[PDB]
């Protein structure tokens, strides 16, 4: 729930600012946010919105701008990859672990949804697992899997006021 | 004693209560004003900004009516303190100098590096200036260009989401250029946001807006009209009848190359696509619109591929991926899979047998949540209907009408 009010103060933040540019630590933590509620449109245009002043003098931005990257493209592996590969201060550092997780969630939901049978070499890049792991994983959720193919089989497991409204607007 | 008595000259019009004597004043005393240059200890000290807001709106409009100022800093300053305290009420008796100054702050930001600081200031001009949040005014252009050059389309979106009723006068100085750049620069923010439902409609509006001359922003709306419905729809979406006949005889022969890219579209064939794009890849690129152009290539294979659905139920990955020219399997699986997270597309992967299968099953409209649904746009309707029968309420009671009845 905390989430919400986050993401809203860092928007105002930028919207006045004594010289009209705000501060460098704010910038990160919006385009965190940014990513984590997966809205990529408001993100890319931040990316352009951010001085190249302020992107060179700062490679934690340039960092932060991989993982959207990533996110972009849905290359999910590079997901990941790229999250655990620099580190993050510690301001965004909590926030951009909740993206690692986020990112978990929505490679399950694809999975569960948009397939009916997935190798486990490839299910293990979606997750972000080790392929050893991800074949303990779906048993523990019900999720079928067969040896000698090594193929996972997922599958997904005041009317009374209102009415009166209506008649009343129709008979005047 | 005396310097006192110039400030109590004001009063006389605010006891009397007659607004109408101030407005008079203000516009006939332009060269009174223009030849003091003293407008430092004006602002504050000789008048009160938050009662005396017509006062203190006339001095700021001065000083930003003369070309090359010589301080900035404290006259953007001015400005944001004017408009954040500003009265309202009294503020619509000068619509047409309140308009004036937003704009003169807008192009002065706009200029030179900065058109972000006053986007801020335009949302608090707009609320203390129309009469209510369903009306369109100047200063709604003005927030959307400073929404378009600083890229933060978020903050225009609450001033893009009311469906305009009514148009402000402001004392005649509102004209069609404001109306054309509100629902052009709208439209592209829109865009931008992939919202290109209502992106298609903003369009539309320009395009219809009755027009004897050519206009540039009703060419380059017309332009993006075409790529924006062949993204959202399969073909580019007939305009409605009361459209000016010089848009259809002056501005299509102007824009050739997106109505034969629409041709080719029809096709359903993508090589043929990207040979026009690379042959009108100056003219796309002149317009600035390149990106959309690039969008219909993509949303052509997207449409392919919902066609396949309205014949198979299994398709091949390579089988599917040769009718719609992806050039290999595994792009098939990766442009199925967009489609499937994206919800364009009802279908599932097969990985066991290398097969897509269409599940055309999209509701059995029996859950309460279609119930919801359903009085969603049922209220939407009801409103609608409420606001036609008072605008018609308000013609009955016209003394201009019933007398021509």
């Amino acid at each position: 729930f905390s989430f919400k009010k986050l993401l809203d103060q860092c928007e105002n933040q930028e919207l006045e600012a004594p010289g009209g540019i705000a501060t460098p630590p704010v910038y990160g933590q919006l385009l965190a946010l940014y990513l984590l509620h997966n809205d990529m449109n408001n993100a890319r245009y931040l990316w352009k919105r951010i001085p190249p002043a302020i992107k060179s003098a700062n490679s934690e931005l340039g960092g932060i701008w991989s993982v959207g990257q990533r996110i972009w493209q849905r290359d999910f592996p590079g997901i990941y990859t790229t999250i655990n590969a620099h580190q993050w201060s510690e301001t965004v550092q909590p926030i951009m672990e909740a993206l690692r997780d986020a990112t978990r969630r929505r490679a399950f939901a694809l999975v569960s949804q948009a397939y009916t049978s997935i190798i486990a070499d490839d299910f293990a890049a979606f997750v972000g697992l080790p392929v050893e792991e991800a074949v303990k994983g779906i048993l523990e959720q019900g999720w079928q899997a067969d040896s000698t193919t090594r193929m996972v089989l997922p599958r997904k497991p005041q009317q009374l006021a209102r009415l009166t409204d209506y008649v009343a607007f129709l008979e005047n | 004693s005396a310097l006192e008595q110039f400030v109590n000259s004001v009063r006389q019009l605010s006891a009397q209560g007659q607004m109408t004597q101030l407005c008079e004043l203000i516009n006939k005393s332009g060269e009174l004003l223009a030849k003091n240059l003293s407008h430092l200890d004006t602002v504050l000290g000789a008048l009160d900004v938050q009662e005396h807001s017509l006062g203190v709106l006339a001095v700021l409009f001065v000083k930003f009516s003369m070309p090359s100022v010589p301080d900035f800093e404290t006259l953007f300053s001015q400005v944001q303190l004017f408009i954040s305290t500003c009265n309202g009420e009294h503020i619509r008796y000068a619509t047409d100098t309140f308009a004036g100054l937003c704009h003169q702050l807008t192009n002065a930001l706009v200029e030179r590096k900065q058109p972000l600081r006053g986007i801020g200031i335009l949302k608090q001009a707009i609320d203390k200036m129309q009469m209510n949040t369903n009306q369109l005014t100047s200063i709604h252009a003005d927030l959307c260009q400073l929404c378009l050059l600083a890229k933060c389309f978020k903050p225009a979106l609450p001033y893009l989401d009311v469906d305009m009723m009514d148009i402000c006068k402001e004392n005649g100085a509102y004209d069609a250029k404001h109306f054309l750049c509100y629902y052009y620069y709208g439209g592209m923010i829109y865009t931008g946001l992939k919202n290109f439902e209502r992106a298609l409609y903003f369009y539309e509006q320009a395009i219809t807006t009755p027009a004897m001359a050519v206009s540039h922003i009703m060419l380059e709306s017309y332009k993006k009209y075409i790529l924006v419905s062949l993204i959202l729809l399969g073909k580019v979406q007939q305009l409605p009848k009361y459209t000016s006949q010089i848009v259809g005889r002056f501005i299509k022969p102007l824009s050739n190359a997106y109505h034969e890219l629409a041709q080719v579209y029809s096709t359903n064939n993508p090589s043929e696509l990207r040979n026009l794009v690379n042959k009108h890849s100056e003219t796309f690129t002149r317009d600035n619109n390149m990106g959309l152009v690039k969008q219909c290539l993509s949303s052509l294979y997207k449409k392919n591929i919902q066609r396949l659905t309205k014949t198979f139920l299994t398709l091949s990955l390579q089988d599917m991926a040769s009718r719609v020219q992806l050039s290999g399997p595994q792009e098939a699986e990766k442009y199925v899979l967009h489609m499937i997270e994206d919800g364009e597309i009802f279908a599932s992967i097969n990985q066991k047998d290398g097969m897509v299968s269409f599940h055309d099953n999209p509701e059995k409209y029996n859950n309460p949540a279609m119930l919801h649904n359903i009085d969603q746009e049922m209220l939407k309707c009801i409103e609608l209907d409420e606001r036609l029968k008072a605008m018609d309420q308000e013609i009955t009671v016209n003394p201009q009408f019933v007398q021509k009845s």
